[PDB]
């Protein structure tokens, strides 16, 4: 869709092996790619790739960003975790996969992390140091709204 | 004891009952412990636990161990040993827990530490240096009172005892216990722990811009002792101990010597390694091809043009060359050593960085250098308790590994004479004050040197162009001169890849080679001999009218070279087919 | 004091390498070791001359890089004439 | 004594400078931060109460604890556990004092001062709180160091038989802090006379620590005092000084204010943004703009390419100032050091006592060993100025050959063999041999003998000073104008007013820039260049067809490549321009000309 991040969300390569042989390799001279060839794929294509069958066209292996080592690591110190490092496009992204695979488990998990970041990021509302760098872009923008919110507020405060 | 201690133990029931995977693992220890009991008429008590379960168990008990492990831990210590009793109580003792993590906060490197991170179990990683050597330490004591008999008993607690602070109780040592009978020291019934202490420097890779690294200490006890040599890359995890006075201990500035105790300290490669099946089968699949080796060659120079013959020699050096030691006689040198030479901007030193990475052992060298390089240089005086302790230099520290040398020509000849001892003899010899020993350095080695004078490395004769006479020439199995000669046809090739520079898999290689190292040595086959005998002889029969030096040592390399390719082929036996490869690079060695 | 080498090798053969690199300090000693049956130290308060019965053999390398047939004898050798005599 | 607390608490609350009060703001501002800190303006403090300032100034050390224990009070109001005491830093810029004069009178007197630090100690703990128990009575107690001037100030009380002082340390329950132990030296300019500059150990605690890079020019405040120690007399104590606060001239520190980016954006928009810097480097200097221009390209930092494998592009290049005296190149580098945020001026030999080789030195006590430091390490990741490079001893001169490329030094001295990282950008000013005639000679036959020394160098400049009448009289008078009434110096104001760089801000600009953009060349620039040097590679060999001896390397081209990002970095653009590249060609062509001679 029209948000740069929307198309930006589909751009990252996703390591999904196909269910079928595919003559006319889009990437090269297979020409067909043998069934269960493991390859990273852009989300947009991969979005509907296995969506058509009735068996799905791609096995669609789960993201390393979603690794159990990731999902547990976040359980420790999300405040300390660098989301700018992980993807960095994540919540706007993972929601797609979580929309894609339709799992509730990490959802009940990650959403809280979103809050955990939020609480402290609310501390940033006051007017640094190094934490600001680890924020995701969508996670980064949120502050712009808040920073200027009080900025004009305090600048409004006097004269 | 507070139920807070008894409850935390009681709080550890359902865990590790769930996850119960550790329950039988300790039982797996129980059995093997029983196993050894079966044969003799070895495993450490301490067990690994992924911290993670606490997040599915107690998040308060979770972070608390990260907060006040000093408290939560000791009860967890009991239940393990306690259940350890229940696990096997039939037949007639720290039982520590590691925690890989499940991190972290508490994830920090040594360069950035505390004051808050103090008194908390934390992962910290880096070089192992300088790693104080081990000494034995008692805890329990026992005695006999004659003539009334019975048996005496005594316990001890130091400053580094357990985890938490406890009342210091140096006892001297138990004697004449009432009634006043003579008490003879009794041992082996009494308890002992060999003690170890080491610091660790933070990585220069992760080191900041303009500042020096600060290595920080950690205690090593029981199995924790001697798990690793000094200089290693490893991540230590444990609570940070602040014990000791601030000068207040004696009424009268700086204060509080401090270090982390325990726990895991997982060795880290940045060897090891896991292999499995799928992976090694690629090795098993790739091994069949005789076409693989050039691929092995081409993968070596991602940024580098050609010199593939120079490349081929590198992997053949990775093989090790199949050391064969004489029975009750001296071994001939197994491994191969080489030196890159040629006009400036060769990217020879650049190549060493490639030699510097996947190689995994070992340290390189740029010119000077010393005093001693791999020499211990007699670490002294004392250090500690009046005890003289040598600490091996890089050349020793690099044993069973790679040695790269930059500016080898600039290096002082003083230690060069030692490099004769370093290379031909392939062992270290030491007498200084001092300790008197000869220790093995078999380390694989390579160096690099500029032309003696200017760009004339082409025109002027290669002799007088060596820059480091004489036997130094005999030592190296290969010396490749790099001509700086330029061609527009060449430069045209030189551009785009240099252009693509700014804008088959490598890691698979070192796994392919590492397993290729212990399996399997090709030994020897006369068929390889049949052609090479006419070869090397003919080499002395021709080359001596062309170049030099020419020695049987160069012939000895032929066995090394073919030995390596036989490994490159993963051949269980040598083949004459490999010699043509070695001879050709040896042809390229001359030309 | 701890002696060795020549003092240790006395009444027996002494094998030797890098004989050209033994420099002067060795040469004069073995120069005297050719006078044999003696080792002379006037150093410190030590005035002693101790018997060295050592059998002597050392192999040494020709002038760099290797010997040149055009090179005349004794020009090729790196050792002193009185040492070879 | 007591209740003087509320008076600060009053100024903590009662104070409002219109329209908005500060420190009360700063507190909550630090609250969510968990900063646990306050920076006080002392010159501001007098504005509140005239009495308490000097009332504080009388024995400031004793009223130190009267603050942070007070600041927590309403902070605790605002907090509504555990809550460690905040760290206050008061500061003043008003009367700066020379290091040359420290009078015992100044003991327990707060003094703001400029300074140049030699170094600082590795951090060590101090326990702000501790629990302690009788080794006998089983009696439970707790103690704190609430504040301190090291004394040692406190010890174990001996009143629990049981004794003596049976109470003992408990570290787990105890809570801790840190100290830097800075060693600061006076500014070299004045007033050492013929005597060597005094050096002083400054005490940094908690937040004070890690706040300053070693060797940096800094302004600091704190209290004069003396510690007996032992490790003097009769009964004489060694001098030491508290650091509070230290407000140091920025940076002198990766972070900066946001509006700075914008004012730079104003600079980034300028079409002359590069060309104005061409003038800024040489306010007093006249001509040699090419070499003058060749300065800036190195100023922005070299190409760092770390992508696998571990092979990485280096920085920043190499440059040679060689030419007859009257080149003003040594005078040039003196400007160079001033322009670099971190740089080392070296005319040696070494400079001044510094080992041109970073070298090993033993610890006096407890034996052991450590890196003694080296100029490459001192300035690492920054500018390098070198004079007498031809006068350099060739042995450690060898180490230079390594230092420039691999950019990592390693020594086996003693037991510590570790390989240090050196990212510095060196520039060689060494004077050519025999004046003019060496140009009548080969371009070589100057540095050492071999040009292999030149091989490691990138842009090497041979100054040709020609005696042209009009050319001299221009700068000739330009010289007099440099002098009283400093007519040229007043010209910069209008240049400061209208356009021209202030160069201290520019340093911040560069430091801004150096960390900001990572320019990657456009694909067509390279092919434009690939087609370029292949000619140059082919052409100079056509000069080599005569067997003429002088030179060329593929490293020669790579150096040029770093020029691509060089000015482009000034542009701030993500990728190198096609057009942008060309000036690098003709500029390096002027460098190639030196080979042409
Ligand atoms: N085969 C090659 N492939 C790519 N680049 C090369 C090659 N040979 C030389 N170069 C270039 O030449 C330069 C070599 O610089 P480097 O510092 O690596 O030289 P070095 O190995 O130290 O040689 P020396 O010891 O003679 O200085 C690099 O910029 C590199 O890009
Ligand atoms: N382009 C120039 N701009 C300003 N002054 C100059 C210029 N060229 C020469 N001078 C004057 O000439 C004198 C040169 O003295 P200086 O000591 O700087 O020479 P140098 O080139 O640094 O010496 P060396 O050649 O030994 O490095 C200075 O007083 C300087 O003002």
């Amino acid at each position: 869709y029209y948000d740069i991040d929307d198309v930006l969300a589909d751009g990252t390569e996703f390591p999904c092996k196909f269910q079928y042989d595919i003559p006319g390799l889009g990437y090269n001279p297979g020409r067909p790619i043998t069934k269960n060839t493991k390859l990273s794929l852009p989300l947009w294509l991969a979005r509907i790739l296995a969506i058509v069958g009735p068996v799905p066209f791609v096995e669609l292996l789960p993201p390393d960003m979603f690794s159990t080592k990731v999902m547990n690591a976040i359980k420790t110190d999300p405040v300390a975790l660098d989301l700018h490092s992980i993807n960095s496009h994540f919540f706007s992204l993972a929601i797609k996969w979580i929309m894609l695979f339709s799992e509730k488990e990490l959802a009940n998990v990650v959403s809280e992390l979103l809050l955990q970041r939020a609480q402290e990021l609310n501390h940033h509302a006051s007017s640094t140091s190094t934490f600001l760098l680890k924020l995701e872009e969508m996670e980064k923008e949120i502050y712009k709204k808040s920073h200027e919110s009080y900025k004009d507020t305090k600048r409004w405060m006097f004269k | 004891p507070d139920a807070v201690f008894g409850d935390r133990v009681r709080r550890f029931q359902e865990f590790l009952d769930t996850f119960t995977s550790y329950r039988d693992s300790v039982r797996s220890i129980q059995v093997y412990n029983s196993n050894n009991a079966a044969n003799y008429n070895i495993l450490p008590h301490r067990i690994i636990i992924s911290l993670d379960d606490l997040r599915e168990f107690d998040r308060s008990f979770w972070s608390g161990i990260l907060v006040e492990p000093a408290y939560f831990i000791p009860p967890a210590e009991k239940a393990l040993t306690d259940l350890a009793d229940s696990m096997d109580d039939v037949p007639h003792h720290p039982w520590k827990l590691s925690f890989k993590g499940s991190f972290g906060a508490h994830a920090l490197s040594p360069r950035t530490l505390t004051a808050q991170h103090l008194n908390k179990l934390v992962s910290v990683e880096g070089i192992v240096t300088k790693t104080s050597l081990v000494r034995p330490k008692l805890i329990r004591s026992v005695h006999y009172a004659a003539k009334t008999g019975r048996f005496h008993y005594r316990d001890y607690t130091d400053a580094t005892t357990t985890l938490t602070t406890r009342i210091p109780t140096p006892a001297i040592y138990p004697t004449e216990d009432t009634e006043g009978n003579k008490l003879t020291t009794e041992y082996g019934y009494s308890t002992f722990i060999d003690h170890q202490r080491i610091t660790v420097q933070e990585m220069p890779e992760m080191a900041p811009a303009g500042q020096l690294p600060r290595s920080i200490d950690v205690i090593l006890d029981d199995d924790l002792v001697d798990k690793t040599k000094p200089g290693d890359r490893v991540n230590v995890v444990g609570v940070f101990k602040s014990l000791g006075a601030g000068g207040m201990n004696q009424s009268n500035l700086i204060g509080f010597k401090t270090l982390i105790l325990g726990n895991t300290v997982y060795p880290l490669h940045a060897a090891r390694q896991m292999l499995t099946d799928f992976d090694i089968r690629n090795i098993n699949k790739l091994s069949k091809k005789k076409d693989i080796f050039d691929i092995l060659s081409q993968s070596l120079a991602p940024s580098i043009y050609g010199h593939d013959h120079i490349k081929k020699a590198i992997l053949l050096m990775l093989m090790g060359g199949v050391e064969k030691n004489l029975e009750n006689g001296s071994h001939l040198r197994g491994d191969i050593n080489i030196l890159m030479v040629g006009d400036p901007s060769t990217a020879k030193s650049q190549l060493l960085r490639f030699v510097l990475n996947t190689a995994s052992l070992a340290i390189a060298t740029t010119g000077r250098g010393s005093s001693g390089v791999g020499l211990t240089a007699a670490v002294t005086t004392d250090r500690e308790t009046g005890e003289r302790r040598l600490e091996a230099g890089a050349m020793v520290l690099a044993d069973r590994g790679v040695v790269c040398i930059d500016e080898f020509d600039k290096m002082t000849d003083v230690d060069r004479v030692a490099i004769h001892e370093v290379m031909e003899q392939q062992t270290v010899t030491i007498a200084k004050a001092g300790i008197h020993t000869t220790l093995n350095a078999r380390c694989s080695v390579i160096a690099a040197a500029n032309p003696v004078f200017g760009q004339y490395d082409v025109n002027r004769d290669p002799h007088q162009n060596i820059a480091l006479p004489d036997s130094l020439l005999s030592r190296f199995d290969l010396l490749f001169v790099v001509t700086d000669d330029i061609n527009e046809i060449r430069d045209r090739s030189i551009s785009e890849h240099v252009l693509r520079t700014h804008r088959v898999t490598i890691p698979f290689l070192r796994k392919y080679v590492q397993y290729a190292k212990e399996r399997v040595i090709p030994q020897l086959t006369q068929e390889a001999i049949n052609v090479i005998v006419k070869n090397y002889t003919d080499l002395r029969n021709d080359d001596n009218t062309k170049k030099s030096p020419i020695t049987a040592r160069t012939l000895e390399t032929l066995i090394r070279l073919a030995t390596a390719h036989a490994k490159v082929r993963l051949s269980k036996t040598v083949n004459k087919v490999d010699a043509k490869v070695a001879a050709n690079l040896l042809r390229f060695a001359l030309l | 004091l701890e002696g060795g080498a020549l003092v240790l090798a006395d009444n027996g053969i002494c094998c030797i390498d890098e004989f050209d690199k033994m420099d002067e300090s060795d040469r004069t000693a073995i120069h005297e070791v050719m006078e044999q049956q003696t080792i002379s130290i006037s150093k410190a308060g030590i005035n002693t001359t101790l018997n060295a019965r050592t059998s002597i053999l050392a192999a040494a390398n020709p002038l760099y890089g290797r010997y040149n047939p055009r090179l005349s004898p004794l020009d090729n050798i790196n050792l002193p004439a009185a040492l070879l005599s | 004594n007591t209740e003087i607390i509320k008076s600060f608490k009053n100024f903590i609350l009662e104070f409002r400078l219109d329209s908005q009060f500060i420190y009360r703001d700063q507190l909550r501002n630090n609250i969510l931060v968990k900063n646990y800190s306050l920076t006080v303006n002392m010159e501001h403090l007098i504005g509140y109460n005239e009495d308490i300032y000097k009332k504080l100034s009388d024995e400031p050390s004793d009223i130190i604890p009267l603050f942070e224990t007070a600041i927590t009070q309403v902070a605790k109001r605002i907090s509504i556990n555990s809550l460690p005491t905040f760290q206050l830093i008061l500061n003043s810029n008003a009367n700066q004092i020379p290091l040359r004069d420290l009078d015992s009178e100044h003991v327990s007197k707060i003094v703001r001062l400029s300074g140049i630090i030699i170094s600082t100690s590795v951090l060590s703990s101090r326990a702000t709180y501790l629990s302690i128990m009788c080794r006998n009575c089983r009696h439970t107690t707790s103690i704190t160091i609430n504040n301190f001037n090291t004394g040692n100030t406190v010890s174990l009380p001996r009143s629990c038989n049981c004794g003596p002082d049976p109470y003992i340390i408990i570290h787990e329950s105890s809570k801790f802090i840190d100290q830097q132990f800075l060693k600061l030296q006076e500014i070299p300019e004045l007033v050492p006379v013929g005597e060597m500059p005094r050096n002083l150990t400054m005490t940094c605690d908690r937040y004070l620590t890690n706040k300053v890079i070693p060797g940096t020019r800094v302004t600091i405040v704190g209290i004069y005092s003396i510690y007996n120690s032992k490790n003097s007399g009769v009964a004489i104590r060694t001098p030491y000084i508290k650091i509070l606060g230290i407000q140091s001239d920025v940076e002198t520190v990766t972070m900066f204010t946001e509006e700075e980016e914008e004012e730079f954006l104003q600079l980034s928009r300028n079409p002359k943004l590069y060309e104005i810097l061409t003038n800024s480097i040489a306010p007093s200097i006249f001509g040699n703009e090419d070499i003058k221009k060749a300065i800036v390209c190195l100023l922005m930092g070299g190409s760092k390419k770390i992508l696998p494998d571990g092979m990485r592009l280096r920085g920043d290049i190499n440059v040679l100032l060689l030419g007859d005296p009257g080149t003003a190149k040594s005078q040039l580098l003196k400007f160079v050091e001033k322009v670099s945020p971190i740089a080392v001026y070296t005319s040696g030999k070494g400079s001044s006592a510094a080992g041109l080789t970073a070298s090993v030195q033993r610890d006096p006590m407890t034996r052991e060993f450590y890196l003694e430091g080296g100029a490459m390490v001192l300035a690492d990741g920054g500018v390098v100025c070198i004079d007498e490079f031809d006068k350099m001893r060739d042995e450690d001169r060898v180490a230079i050959h390594e230092a420039m490329e691999q950019q990592t030094i390693s020594i086996a001295k003693a037991g510590i063999t570790t390989v240090l990282n050196s990212r510095t950008s060196v520039l060689a000013a060494a004077n050519p041999i025999y004046g003019r005639y060496d140009d009548l000679k080969s371009p070589g036959d100057n540095i050492d003998f071999q040009t292999t020394i030149l091989s490691r160098f990138d842009m090497i400049f041979i100054v040709k000073d020609d005696h042209n009448e009009e050319r001299d009289i221009s700068i000739a008078n330009h010289v007099i104008n440099i002098h009283t009434g400093n007519a040229n110096a007043m010209q910069n104001q209008q240049e400061e007013n209208g356009s021209e760089i202030s160069i201290e801000k520019m340093k911040r600009y560069i430091t801004y820039c150096r960390l900001k953009c990572a320019p990657r060349l456009s694909p067509q620039a390279a092919e434009k260049l690939s087609s370029n040097f292949v000619t140059i590679r082919k052409q100079l060999l056509i000069n080599e067809l005569e067997s003429t001896e002088r030179p060329i390397t593929i490293r020669q081209l790579e150096a040029i490549i770093r020029i691509t990002e060089s000015l482009a970095k000034l542009e701030l653009s993500p990728i190198a321009q096609e057009r942008h590249v060309d000036e690098a060609i003709r500029l390096f062509q002027a460098s190639t000309m030196d080979a042409a001679s």
